């Protein structure tokens, strides 16, 4: 009846390091591996190195052979993840693993007890309201009675950003779609919605913005275009 | 090094079908060091099986993990849709433990060609030294789709970056959006824009375009 909890999210500089702690509740510390395991955005999950506390048994990710460092505070009973020379690619959500079932060492398992994750956020921004520009309707975004438009919310940290529209009147064939952390450490989405294209010169179609974080908020009117 | 691949990419099923996923392992590998995890929408990594067959507890029957050598299978008999999600082998043998590239299973549906749409940077954002091109591809299914941008017939790699939603719980399509960053001055040099998508839908990929300065 093991349980793992492990310290909240960060967001670190390109160049730095971040430690994790993982802490095993209610059980041993020096009979099972600890295996951290992440996985960056959208991708697939990635085995970054296991440890046993205590006696010593390691082993690295090949390609976080010198940026990695695996140890523990015995008296605390916490298991630590440090990596060095953090880049884009080391975002992530990192989890602490371990298998639960005298005295021995196993180090080869399946990983059934998992962490909730620590979210970790490679950039070197700050917290910044976003910008808000229209995806305009035109000829190249209609087809057939319908046109689609929408707002482009960018640059903006940390997340998230709320997006409605029409102060929430407009629902239907709303897509707002998830954010993506682009190469600046600054985020970006866009949402995007399908109306009638003869209600272009009749009806508002304004996107409602709100970045908490920041106190922003931007009710942006999307006007056709001539394209 | 031992590598792990899997197939398909996308699996689809419907309520009460059956379908089994692959784990390909690149070397000859004991069948006691092979795992299935699950991932659901938004929670933790699940164990459903470990030892390629040895199922976990508490998991349902409907998962069964068979296997030896280098092909190891996951099937699925009577799926329940508490059941699609993302689906990763593991080998835990040795001293380096690998995953795979994963497998999702969605809600399976007849095909449905996307509706694309491009949309150019607006001014406001072109004062601030920045040009975002957006292409929209709504409401299509199966998942795979390919998007590709050409300025001035000039192909992009690497200045594009895409999303996608998670498949609707109304129609189970899918909406993709492909975003093309361009400096202010980058921009104004060409004037050609087009995104091509190609999905099985489409009799033929389809291109949306437009001339920048007339647009
Ligand atoms: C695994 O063993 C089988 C049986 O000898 C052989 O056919 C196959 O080529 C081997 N594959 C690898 C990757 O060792």
């Amino acid at each position: 009846q093991v349980q793992l909890v492990q310290s909240g999210a960060e967001v670190r500089k390109p160049g730095s390091s971040v430690t994790i702690s993982c802490k095993p509740v209610g059980g041993t510390f020096t009979n099972f591996a600890i295996h951290w395991v992440r996985q960056a955005p959208g991708q697939g999950l990635e085995w970054v190195g296991g440890r046993v506390p205590v006696v010593g048994i390691y082993k690295y990710g090949k390609k976080f052979h010198d940026r990695l460092r695996l140890y523990e505070d015995d008296p605390m009973k916490t298991v630590f993840l440090e990596l060095r020379s953090l880049t884009s690619d080391d975002t992530g959500v990192y989890y602490c693993t371990r298998w639960r079932g005298d005295t021995s060492s196993y180090y080869n398992d399946a990983s059934d007890v998992w962490g909730p994750g620590t979210k970790v956020i490679v950039s070197a921004a700050s917290t910044k309201g976003p910008s808000v520009f229209p995806l305009a309707p035109s000829s190249k975004s209609t087809s057939g009675g319908t046109a689609a438009l929408g707002c482009l919310v960018k640059d903006y940290f940390p997340e998230p950003v709320t997006v409605s529209w029409n102060s929430g009147a407009l629902t239907s064939g709303v897509h707002t779609f998830p954010a993506v952390l682009q190469s600046s450490g600054l985020y970006s989405l866009s949402s995007v919605v399908t109306v009638p294209s003869s209600s272009l010169g009749t009806q508002t179609y304004i996107c409602n913005v709100n970045h908490k974080p920041s106190n922003t908020k931007v009710d942006k009117k999307v006007e056709p275009k001539s394209c | 090094e031992i590598v792990l691949t899997q197939s398909p990419v996308t699996l689809s099923l419907s309520s009460g079908e059956t379908g089994t996923l692959s784990c390909r392992a690149s070397q000859n590998i004991s069948s006691s060091w092979i795992a299935w995890y699950q991932q659901r929408r938004g929670q933790v990594p699940r164990l459903l099986i470990s030892a390629a067959s040895a199922r976990a507890a508490g998991i349902p029957d409907r998962f069964t993990g068979r296997g030896s050598g280098t092909d190891f299978t996951l099937t699925i008999t009577r799926l329940e849709p508490e059941d699609f999600g993302v689906y990763s082998c593991q080998y835990y043998g040795g001293s380096f433990f690998t995953f795979g590239p994963g497998t999702q299973v969605d809600v399976k549906r007849t095909v449905a060609a996307p509706s694309v749409f491009i949309f150019p940077p607006s001014d406001e954002q072109l004062k601030s030294g920045t040009a975002s091109v957006v292409c929209l591809l709504n409401n299509f299914y199966p998942r795979e789709a390919k998007v590709q941008w050409k300025v001035d017939n000039a192909l992009q790699s690497g200045n594009s970056q895409e999303s996608v939603t998670e498949q609707d719980s109304k129609d189970s399509t899918y909406s993709l959006s492909s975003t093309l960053t361009l400096s202010k001055a980058d921009y104004e040099k060409h004037k050609v824009y087009a995104c091509e998508v190609t999905h099985q839908g489409l009799s033929s990929p389809v291109t949306k375009s437009f001339n920048r300065g007339e647009c």
